[PDB]
């Protein structure tokens, strides 16, 4: 009913879930799913701008968070808020 | 590089006319071309691709220019029921006063013509008003035109030349396709139709110097930021509302009604406001699945290594199709071309029941030229996929890398695909062909209660279904007390079920007996393309007839007469002979189409329900009964605005007869003749001292079959397209 | 021979010494050992729950708070409120209903599948065997048996009643065996068998 | 169809017909092939010269007959 | 030129080279048959194409294959 | 009724159309003598088309708006003699025909030259397998049970 409320609680939930229930499955389903052409990766096989960022991707957090996750499950967060926040005035939809 | 054509040794070495013909035809085959890899392959076709970006462009901006230039756009703005639109006037320096008198027309102060393309519905539904900016529109797209030249030159430099590994980047392009070509077009779309199409359709004109102040809303943003999205459809148009003005209009943007405009006859436009922004929103999370350099995504090559039964009732599943693919151009463009194919007939049936536009659905002539076009484009497509499928085969195909996989099986048990589409087509015609002439025969004698009648009864169940109420089904929809019924029946039940009811639209038409038989035959015509397109794709490599066909490439005239005669045995071939079956059966559908929409416009449906259950019915009632004013166009007592038509129409029938003689007479008579022309040439005098520099000669094998399919082609086309226009726009205008 | 079709011939995969094992695969879905076992994992996770499901559906309705499916009703109510033994639930509200269930399950549920020993995946102890049986694996593996035939017998019992739901709209289970008991020879399956 | 087209793709099809033949022991030992290209060229001139002129005749008779 | 090759499943029978109608084709000795002789290829620049050599071997597959080719005035059999 | 139909007993568009055809045959009928023949083939014809609109009202068959009957396929138990009846005597006589047809072919098949009899048909043999296909569908099936109706993938071959 209030968003200020709603959205806050839908996105720590969401990355709650992220950051201590899901982590494990999705890092290690992860390691196992990179896009590659002809046996080589796209940046091995000569392709400049297909490198991967090293900056964005450290962190001091304990288990590897980082801000790339933190952008992931905060749309979830979001999308969900707004789901909830649009079906009480009048929605009828999936 | 020594003569034309410069990218091939082998036709510029050729001292006869062959050279010139094959240059042409060669042109655009870069695969083929001397000296030529992978990498320049990717670049040339990038460059090709701007170019046509560039064509597209200046085709739009010079309707967009002569329309304003020499239409009445603001005239038909005022009356659209009874002007009818031009589309650009006529300069003839042959013309005869009588025409100058017949094709002076629509208020204008010289003979024009008359447009049947719809773009005056179009864009009055998108909220252009004058034609100033019609002028502008057309500047701006002819400066997008330049962008593209420009774009295209700069990316063929040595310093903006993009890598092969670019090209082959499929996740990040899927990502950026899905994300910004769909979704964001999708967006930008739907705020033009808030901002300025919706407003225009209520008599207020917004446009580039006072778009800031005005408000599309009157509450702005802040329903959409605290979550009260439902204040956004409350107060929609009124049932009595004038497109252009301001009598019964409202204030919602966004609204979930169906049914139509009532004046209009055509979609809300808010329905089609909140369609795309909903469209939008699942394209842009779409756009998310694959990985490109931040550690999140899916990777295709390794979703294909997955999904594999664990029964081995598919061998080894999808293993190695991502570098199959990835690698063939001819196996994407395929693809691509299916799914276009696809959704171009999709595009026709859905634009023919669900108008869109204002004022289009009463314009019965651009109705029919929409749906005819739309399916003749969607049945050349289709054929273009199988080709370069076929193609794939014979260029890319490397067995060892797809051992075992659903590629290599479907190449297994051939035999028994292609036999069981053989047994298919041979029950549809035997049993449907039996039908109608039973019925023939049964009328002949004058008995028509002995006919064989089937009533069409599980296509009326899935209408009763859809909410008709003809039929006396009560079943889902068309029941009164049900959980369907009562889930919808607040949101857009009413409107929809008002339109489905109304006998006077085109939506779920009433069908019968000669219905059944038509769609019968229809189904006959796909089941019968199908299968000579996919016995010469699969048959490509080789067969018991010439084991190693792969060696002699896609297209090549034969393997001559031995081993009791080879014609007609490569994949281009069959491609051939699909072309002919391919009209055979879009003919049929719009036959189809157009006689009953003609009975429907006219009032007389039961002219078709007793008329199509028999041939001589389509015969005499359809074609015969047509024909009469459009033949009168020019007689021996005058000439009317139909002439051109008229005139058209025998064109069309001389084009299509002369590709007979292509078809049927080939090449060793022709070469023969031609010698003796030449000794008469070489012997005359005045006349030998002239010296021709290209020894003629009679046109290859393969050449005269694609000479003759385009004479075909082209007649055909410009036969109907004359009798339709002419028989709709005769009685209606 | 196969115990479930006296006379028939045991599956080649089979007659090994399974917790219920009884000779029946007419599919042969349990080929391969790595997913033999998984199958066992899922055949007693199905078992728990029906089990633990079947008093769930029995006692409301012959208390007369009302069947099965009835109780599912007020949340199709755009004003409808949790009850439970006649007293309202405060926190009846839908949505927070729809969150903590997926927030704390979730949790629950991958907490489990983080175990590695097959053997401990289908039964582990600790906090889940208070009282301890397991001193003796004679009694151990008989007991093993007497819940997974009293498991598929749930199972089969959970269907029956969503097949006669569907047969009768708005009755309950128990009310169709008092139906039964009231008119044996006319109140069968074989009026929806054979239908009119 | 038989002038427009060519005996390659006719035996070609007719293989995979006789694999279902072969299948359920139905083969016959008078080999099915495809008709020759002469014959082929005859059939086809045979049937357009037959299908336009009875398509004249019973226009004539039947104009002829009715009006005069 | 067309191109015109030589498979060893000949087995030396000399059908394809009494075919030919512009003296493509000649016999050579060989140890690979019973007929202790082969055929062979040396003068394509004079072939037109015209599979006669084909038609007249007896093998299954054939033994002698035409690859045509660039056009030429010999391959087209052009008299002016 | 179903569809929207009505019955061809109670339906007044099929009356009117055997009016109408009665009419025209009375028409011509009134040209000859009463006892010539032209005047009793056309008195037979008109019987016979009295005869067939009466039989079709008492079938039970189902008139459209137009004043025809329609046939219903769909499975409905009222109307299983206008398809699957007759589709069922359809398919026992192809069954028969195909049967014996395969059975020659194979018992033809070990001599030295069979396609000798194949131009030239041998009349004793086939009036022996001729009466078989009498019980064709059990045969076709036994023969199905003990895998003697299909041939292994692996030795199809020329
Ligand atoms: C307005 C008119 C605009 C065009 C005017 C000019 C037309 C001239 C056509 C000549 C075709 C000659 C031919 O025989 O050309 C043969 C070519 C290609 O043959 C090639 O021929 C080559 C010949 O070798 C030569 O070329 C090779 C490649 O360079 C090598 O260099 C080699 O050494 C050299 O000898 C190779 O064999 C290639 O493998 C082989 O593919 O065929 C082809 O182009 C076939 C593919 C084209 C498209 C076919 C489908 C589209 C048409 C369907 C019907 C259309 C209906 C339209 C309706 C509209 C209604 C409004
Ligand atoms: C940002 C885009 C957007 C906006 C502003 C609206 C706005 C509106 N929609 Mg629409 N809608 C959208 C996207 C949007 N919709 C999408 C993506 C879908 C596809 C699922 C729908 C499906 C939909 C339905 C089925 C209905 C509406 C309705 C409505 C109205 C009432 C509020 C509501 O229930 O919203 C709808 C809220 C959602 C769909 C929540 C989406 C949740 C996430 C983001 C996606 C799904 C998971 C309102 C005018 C209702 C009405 O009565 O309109 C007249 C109605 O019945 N919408
Ligand atoms: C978000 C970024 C983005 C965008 C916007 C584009 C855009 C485009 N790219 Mg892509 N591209 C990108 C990123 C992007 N690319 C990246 C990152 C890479 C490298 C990995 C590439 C690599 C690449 C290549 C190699 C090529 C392209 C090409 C193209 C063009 C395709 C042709 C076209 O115009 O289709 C237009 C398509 C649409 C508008 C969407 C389809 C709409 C369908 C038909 C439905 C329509 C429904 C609608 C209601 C109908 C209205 C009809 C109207 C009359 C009323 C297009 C301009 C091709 C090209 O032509 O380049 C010049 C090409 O060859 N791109
Ligand atoms: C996106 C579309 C697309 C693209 C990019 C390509 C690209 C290609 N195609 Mg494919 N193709 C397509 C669509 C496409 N095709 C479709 C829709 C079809 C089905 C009709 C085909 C059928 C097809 C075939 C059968 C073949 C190709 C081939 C080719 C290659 C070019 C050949 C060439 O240079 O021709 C040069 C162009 C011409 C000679 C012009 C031909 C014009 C025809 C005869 C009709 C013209 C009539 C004219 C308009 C009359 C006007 C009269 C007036 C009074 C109105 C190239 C790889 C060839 C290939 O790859 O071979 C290995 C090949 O053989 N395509
Ligand atoms: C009107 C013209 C016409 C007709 C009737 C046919 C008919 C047929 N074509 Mg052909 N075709 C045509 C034109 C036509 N084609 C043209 C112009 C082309 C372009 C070159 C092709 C190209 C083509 C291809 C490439 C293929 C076909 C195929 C087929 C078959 C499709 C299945 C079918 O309907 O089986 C039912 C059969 C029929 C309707 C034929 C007529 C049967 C008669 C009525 C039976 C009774 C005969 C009567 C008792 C005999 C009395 C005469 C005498 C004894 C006194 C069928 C035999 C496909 C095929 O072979 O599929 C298996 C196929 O692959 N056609
Ligand atoms: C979902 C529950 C479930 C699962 C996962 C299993 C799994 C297993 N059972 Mg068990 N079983 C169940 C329910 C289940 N059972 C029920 C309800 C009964 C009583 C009828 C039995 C009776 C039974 C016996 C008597 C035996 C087993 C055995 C087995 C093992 C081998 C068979 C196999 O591969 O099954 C894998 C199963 C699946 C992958 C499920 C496939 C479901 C399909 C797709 C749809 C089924 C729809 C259903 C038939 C609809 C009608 C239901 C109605 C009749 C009630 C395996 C560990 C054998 C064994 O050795 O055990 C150790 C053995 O002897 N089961
Ligand atoms: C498989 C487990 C399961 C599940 C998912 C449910 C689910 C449900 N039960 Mg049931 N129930 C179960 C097992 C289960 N039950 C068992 C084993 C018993 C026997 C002890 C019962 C005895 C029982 C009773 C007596 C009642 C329910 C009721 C309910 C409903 C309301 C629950 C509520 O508001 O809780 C809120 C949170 C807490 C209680 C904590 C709900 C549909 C109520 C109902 O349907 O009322 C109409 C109700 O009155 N259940
Ligand atoms: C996909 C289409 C489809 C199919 C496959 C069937 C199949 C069937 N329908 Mg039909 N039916 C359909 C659509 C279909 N129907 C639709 C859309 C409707 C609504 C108009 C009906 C209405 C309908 C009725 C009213 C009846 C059937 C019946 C039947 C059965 C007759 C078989 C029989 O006894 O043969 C006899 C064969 C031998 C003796 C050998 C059969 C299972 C009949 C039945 O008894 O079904 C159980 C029946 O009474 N159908
Ligand atoms: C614990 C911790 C911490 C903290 C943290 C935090 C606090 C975080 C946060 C975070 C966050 C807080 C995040 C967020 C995110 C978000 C997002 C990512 C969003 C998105 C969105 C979107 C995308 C949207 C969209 C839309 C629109 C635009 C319109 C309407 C519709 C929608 C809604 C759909 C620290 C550091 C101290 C360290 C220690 C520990
Ligand atoms: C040869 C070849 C090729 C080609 C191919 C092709 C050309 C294909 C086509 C294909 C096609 C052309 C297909 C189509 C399909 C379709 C479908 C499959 C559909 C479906 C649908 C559905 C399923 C629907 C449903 C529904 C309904 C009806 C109603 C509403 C609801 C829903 C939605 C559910 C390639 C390239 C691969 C390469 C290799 C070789
Ligand atoms: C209706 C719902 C009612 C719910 C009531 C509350 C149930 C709470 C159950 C909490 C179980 C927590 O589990 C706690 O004991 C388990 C069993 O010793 C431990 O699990 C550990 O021991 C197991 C048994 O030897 C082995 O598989 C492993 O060593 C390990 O998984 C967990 O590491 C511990 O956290």
């Amino acid at each position: 009913l209030e968003p200020s409320v709603v959205i806050s609680l839908s996105t720590g939930l969401s990355l709650v879930l992220g950051r201590f229930v899901f982590f494990n499955f999705q890092r290690e389903n992860v390691a196992k799913q990179v896009p590659a052409q002809n046996g080589k990766t796209h940046f091995d096989a000569g392709d400049v701008r297909a490198k991967e960022f090293a900056g964005i991707l450290k962190s001091n957090d304990p288990v590897g968070f980082n801000i790339v996750d933190v952008l992931a499950w905060g749309s979830i967060g979001h999308i969900v808020a707004y789901y909830i926040l649009a079906t009480t005035s009048n929605g009828y939809d999936p | 590089e020594l003569r034309f054509p410069r990218f091939s040794q082998g036709l510029a070495q050729d001292p006869t006319t062959r050279r010139i013909w094959f240059g042409i035809a060669t042109a655009h085959d870069f695969e083929s071309h001397d000296d030529i890899t992978e990498e320049r392959l990717y670049q040339n076709i990038f460059a090709s691709h701007f170019g046509q970006l560039a064509i597209i462009f200046l085709w739009t901006s010079g309707n967009l220019f002569h329309v304003a230039w020499q239409g009445n756009f603001e005239s038909w703005i005022q009356d659209p029921l009874h002007v009818r639109p031009i589309a650009h006037a006529i300069w003839d320096p042959h013309f005869g006063q009588p025409a100058v008198e017949a094709f002076t027309r629509g208020g204008a102060a010289g003979p024009v013509n008359i447009a049947y393309s719809g773009v005056y519905q179009w864009w009055y539904t998108i909220g252009l008003r004058t034609n100033e900016d019609l002028y502008t529109g057309a500047l701006f797209l002819l400066f997008l035109s330049t962008l593209s030249l420009v774009a295209g030159w700069l990316h063929l430099q040595p310093k903006w030349k993009p890598s092969l590994s670019w090209f082959k980047n499929a996740e990040s392009r899927l990502n950026h396709h899905l994300s910004g070509l769909f979704g964001v077009s999708s967006l930008a779309w739907t705020g033009h139709l808030v901002h300025v199409a919706i407003p225009a359709s209520r008599g207020e004109y917004v446009r580039w110097n006072n778009f800031l102040d005005v408000l599309p809303y009157p509450q702005g943003l802040g329903p959409l930021l605290t979550g009260q999205w439902n204040l956004y459809a409350q107060n929609p148009d009124s049932s009595n509302h004038l497109f252009g003005t301001a009598q019964g209009a409202g204030t919602a943007i966004l609204t979930l009604l169906g049914g139509f405009h009532p004046q209009t006859q055509s979609l809300w436009l808010t329905d089609i406001a909140h369609h795309h922004l909903a469209i939008a929103f699942i394209f842009l999370i779409a756009g998310h699945m694959y990985r490109t350099n931040f550690g999140i995504g899916h990777s295709i090559k390794d979703l294909l290594e997955a999904h594999t039964p664990p029964g081995g009732r598919l061998g080894r599943g999808h293993k190695g199709l991502y570098d199959t693919i990835n690698n063939s151009i001819h196996f994407q463009l395929g693809l691509a071309l299916a799914s276009l194919g696809v959704i171009t007939s999709l595009v026709a049936q859905h634009m023919y029941s669900l108008p869109a536009y204002a004022f289009i659905a009463q314009d019965f002539t651009t109705q029919a030229a929409l749906y005819t076009h739309h399916q003749y484009i969607a049945g050349f497509i289709m054929t273009g996929a199988f080709a370069h499928g076929a193609i794939f085969f014979i260029r890319d195909y490397n067995p060892e890398q797809n051992e075992d996989n659903v590629l290599a099986r479907m190449l297994d048990h051939k035999e028994a695909i292609i036999s069981h589409l053989s047994w298919a087509s041979l029950f549809l015609g035997f049993h449907t062909l039996g039908l109608y002439v039973h019925n023939d025969v049964m009328l002949a004698f004058g008995t028509p209660e002995k006919q064989i009648l089937i009533e069409p009864i599980f296509a009326q169940w899935i209408q009763s279904a859809h909410g008709k109420t003809t039929y006396g089904f009560d079943i889902l929809l068309s029941s009164t007390n049900g959980p369907a019924f009562n889930a919808g029946r607040s949101l857009w039940l009413p409107g929809w079920l008002n339109a489905v009811n109304e006998n006077s639209n085109s939506l779920f038409l009433t069908i019968g007996p000669g219905d059944f038989l038509v769609h019968h035959a229809i189904a006959l015509g796909l089941h019968t393309t199908t299968l000579i397109l996919v016995k010469g794709a699969l048959d490509a490599r080789g067969s018991k007839l010439m084991p190693d066909k792969k060696d002699f490439g896609y297209s090549f005239p034969c393997d001559g007469p031995g081993r009791g005669g080879t014609c007609d045995i490569s994949a281009w071939d069959a491609f051939y002979l699909a072309v002919f079956w391919m009209l055979n059966t879009i003919g049929w559908v719009t036959f189809y189409w157009h006689w009953k929409h003609i009975t429907l416009w006219q009032g007389n449906v039961s002219q078709f329900n007793e008329s199509s259950t028999y041939l001589m019915g389509w015969l005499r009632d359809y074609l015969w009964l047509n024909s009469s004013q459009l033949i009168n166009g020019y007689n021996p007592f005058g000439m009317n605005s139909l002439s051109v038509w008229a005139w058209m129409f025998l064109f069309g029938h001389l084009v299509w007869a002369t590709g007979f003689m292509f078809l049927i007479s080939w090449r060793g008579y022709w070469q023969e003749l031609i010698e003796t022309l030449a000794w008469a040439h070489e012997r005359t005098p005045l006349a030998n001292l002239i010296r021709w520099r290209d020894k003629p000669v009679a046109l290859s094998i393969v050449q005269a079959r694609l000479v003759g399919l385009a004479h075909f082609s082209v007649g055909y086309i410009f036969t109907y397209a004359a009798f339709l226009i002419a028989s709709t726009s005769g009685k209606f205008g | 021979s196969a115990e479930w079709f006296p006379g028939q011939p045991r599956p080649a995969h089979l007659d090994g010494s399974s917790p219920g094992d009884f000779g029946f695969d007419p599919l042969g879905l349990a080929t391969v050992p790595a997913n033999f076992e998984r199958f066992k994992e899922s055949e007693i996770y199905h078992c728990r729950w029906a089990m633990l499901a079947v008093p769930g559906v029995l006692l409301p309705e012959a208390l007369g708070l009302g069947n099965w499916v009835k109780a599912q009703e007020w949340a199709a109510i755009p004003g409808g409120q949790a009850t439970y033994l006649g007293n309202p639930v405060p926190w009846g509200n839908l949505p927070t209903i729809l969150a903590i269930e997926f927030l704390a399950i979730a949790f629950a549920e991958q907490q489990r599948t983080m175990e590695k020993d097959p053997e401990k995946k289908k039964y582990p102890g600790g906090a889940f065997d208070p009282l301890g049986f397991s001193k003796d694996p004679v009694k151990f593996e008989e007991l093993k048996l007497k819940e997974i035939k009293n498991g598929r017998l749930a199972m089969l019992a959970f269907v029956g009643f969503v097949v006669q739901q569907s047969a009768y709209p708005g009755t309950g289970p128990l009310e169709n065996l008092g139906s039964h008991l009231a008119d044996p020879w006319h109140n069968n399956i074989g009026d929806i068998v054979i239908p009119r | 169809m038989f002038l427009f087209s060519g005996r390659g793709y006719w035996q070609e099809l007719i293989e995979s017909i006789v694999w279902a033949h072969n299948k359920l022991k139905v083969a016959p030992a008078t080999q099915p092939r495809a008709l020759s290209i002469i014959q082929g060229r005859a059939v086809g001139v045979t049937h357009y010269l037959l299908g336009g002129i009875a398509t004249t005749w019973a226009f004539f008779l039947a104009r002829i007959i009715a009006v005069g | 030129s067309h191109s015109v090759k030589i498979y060893d499943t000949c087995i030396g029978c000399t059908q394809c080279v009494r075919a030919c109608p512009t003296d493509v084709l000649e016999m050579i000795p060989w140890d690979g048959c019973k007929a202790k002789q082969i055929a062979s290829a040396p003068r394509t620049e004079d072939c037109v194409g015209c599979k006669r050599c084909e038609s007249a071997c007896p093998t299954d597959f054939l033994s002698v294959r035409v690859y045509l080719g660039p056009e030429t005035t010999r391959s087209m059999a052009l008299s002016y | 009724d179903i569809a929207g139909l009505t019955p061809c007993k109670d339906s007044k568009a099929f009356a009117k159309r055997e009016k109408q055809s009665v009419k025209k045959l009375t028409s011509s009928l009134k040209k000859y003598a009463p006892d010539s023949a032209p005047a009793l083939a056309i008195q037979a014809t008109i019987d016979k088309t009295k005869r067939r609109f009466e039989n079709y009202g008492k079938f039970g068959l189902l008139c459209g708006s137009d004043g025809l009957p329609h046939l219903i396929v769909s499975g409905d138990q009222r109307h299983w003699g206008e398809f699957i009846t007759p589709g069922v005597l359809f398919l026992y006589i192809a069954g028969w025909i195909g049967w014996v047809g395969r059975s020659y072919l194979i018992a033809v098949s070990g001599e030295k030259k069979p396609a000798m009899r194949e131009i030239i048909i041998d009349v004793e043999l086939a009036s022996k397998i001729i009466p078989r296909g009498f019980i064709w569908p059990v045969a076709a099936y036994r023969e199905w049970i003990n895998g003697d109706l299909v041939v292994d993938d692996a030795d199809i071959g020329y």
